[PDB]
């Protein structure tokens, strides 16, 4: 249900050229002229380029459009750190009726890899008089923005009752993620110590007790 | 259908482009002329109201086909902020 | 340029219609479109509609789920979707535009539609940080729907302060922490968290 955009991602170097490819079959881009939109994170989809490489107001003519014969492709011919966000190709479609999109491509400019900072808490005591442990690890200020994380209960034993979140960018120019593990206050009382094992790009551990 | 009107539009404009294309820039200031993707326009008298034929990729054209998009050129010769659709469209 | 109505929570198999409000004149001549967007994934089309003209388009597999239509007077067009579905938690866009095939280049701030059989329910708060620099904050536990605002202090609290995301841990519910830092000194320090829905608030010490 989707012409693919071929790219997940695809990367780019500030004063460089940037393409992104978008393939389809020939009921859609071989039949009609391909559109661009650019969403930014936590906005609305933006239109960049519509009907093969034509532009509405306000757009520089960095941004270009390709044949549509087999596939489209949109060129952002110098890059900046403003164009790093989702584009999402689009055509009208012959064979089924109406228009249909891209999986989009979010596009990546580059700045220096910083070390994920991991803070860990115990259960409160609070909460283990209610019958109910949570260890909780959280991880701040690391790029690139993925990162994996290895909870282990007392000295090496691995741990499945987990639940990780995924790594927002939020605040400035960066991403973070909490993980929970929950327990039972035995579980939590009956062992030497607990690890929360951040492997990022390498790796941090850090250990509370009780 | 809806691939017939919108193959319409986009014939509309590559209309309006090649209008545009072969059109020469007034001498003294004037609005751009240009497509804003709904209507074509003409290069406006400097602080005057527009006049656009009802687009013609627009179904029930014929009924508005005489009729007209009024949009107000700016005192500098910049495009104004909205537009005044109507004769070109009433369905009823 | 459109206001849209804003975020709706229903049970799978039920049915929501969102409103999308446009401009009381300048309403009739262009077609409108529904897009929506489930959360970290790309755009769906569903259909457009000239308002004052014609029947509604749509694209395959919403069959008899979306309906949308148009009003005359109060210049809105809604859109309803039945039979809800987890892969129907998204957020909904309208999009103006020339024509129901044509690109738009006028859209919406977008409605947010989660859905979940998760009850409304509030959080509960639990200290953190038994405790160079000092790290303190609150752990906010079992709650749905989002979201929960949290300050520290009644406010006037901030420097240093990380909101962590929520997390969705299948219970259906939410979970999240927030994090002060600071000098590792005498001042206490409280922790005022705030949930709507539930119409749930907690100041806890630290």
């Amino acid at each position: 249900s989707y012409v693919l955009t071929q790219p997940p991602s695809a990367s780019g170097t500030p004063g460089q050229r940037v393409a992104i490819s978008c393939s389809g079959s020939n009921s859609n881009i071989g039949s009609n002229t391909v559109h661009w939109y650019q969403q930014l994170p936590g906005a609305a989809p933006k239109l960049l380029i519509y009907s093969n490489n034509q532009r509405p107001s306000g757009v520089p003519d960095r941004f270009s459009g390709s044949n549509s014969g087999t596939s489209a492709s949109l060129a952002i011919s110098r890059l900046q750190s403003e164009d790093e966000a989702d584009y999402y190709c689009a055509a009208w479609d012959d064979s089924l009726n109406g228009v249909v999109f891209g999986g989009g491509t979010k596009v990546t400019v580059l700045q220096p890899k910083a070390a994920p900072s991991v803070t860990l808490f115990p259960p409160s005591s609070e909460e283990l008089q209610a019958n109910k442990a949570t260890l909780v690890c959280l991880i701040s200020d690391f790029y690139p923005g993925a990162v994996t994380v290895a909870w282990k209960a007392d000295s090496s034993p691995v741990k499945a009752g987990v639940e990780t979140t995924t790594p927002s960018k939020q605040s400035n120019n960066k991403y973070a993620a909490s993980s929970y593990l929950s327990l039972t206050p035995e579980q939590w009382k009956s062992h030497r110590s607990y690890s929360c094992q951040v492997t990022h790009e390498v790796e941090k551990t850090v250990a509370p007790t009780e | 259908t809806a691939g017939e009107l919108y193959q319409r539009w986009e014939r509309y404009r590559r209309e309006c482009q090649e209008t545009l294309a072969a059109a020469e820039p007034p001498s003294g200031l004037a609005c751009n002329g240009s497509f804003d993707m709904y209507v074509c326009w003409d290069y406006a008298a400097p602080n005057a109201t527009a006049r656009a034929s009802c687009p013609w990729y627009l179904p029930w054209h014929h009924h508005v086909a005489a009729g007209f998009v009024l949009r107000q050129c700016g005192s500098d010769g910049q495009w104004g902020l909205w537009r005044d659709h109507t004769q070109c469209e009433n369905p009823e | 340029q459109l206001q849209q109505s804003g975020a709706e929570v229903k049970k799978p198999g039920s049915s929501v219609k969102v409103s999308c409000k446009a401009s009381g004149g300048t309403f009739s001549s262009y077609a409108i479109s529904w897009v929506r967007q489930a959360p970290g994934q790309g755009l769906e089309w569903m259909g457009g509609i000239i308002p004052t003209f014609g029947t509604a388009n749509y694209a395959q597999k919403f069959q008899g789920r979306v309906t949308i239509t148009a009003d005359e007077s109060t210049s809105t067009a809604y859109m309803e979707l039945s039979s809800l579905r987890s892969e129907d938690t998204a957020v909904y866009y309208c999009a103006q535009g020339p024509i129901v095939g044509a690109p738009t280049d006028y859209w919406g701030k977008g409605t947010l539609v989660t859905v979940s059989s998760a009850s409304t329910k509030g959080p509960s708060v639990f200290p953190l940080a038994p405790s160079g620099t000092a790290a303190l904050g609150c752990l906010v536990k079992d709650y749905f729907p989002e979201p929960v605002t949290v300050s520290w202090n009644s406010g006037a609290l901030t420097s240093g302060v990380h909101t962590f995301p929520a997390v969705l841990q299948s219970s259906g519910l939410y979970s999240l922490s927030s994090v002060v830092t600071v000098p590792s000194s005498t001042q206490t320090y409280i922790c005022n968290v705030n949930h709507k829905p539930s119409n749930t608030k907690v100041d806890k010490r630290v």
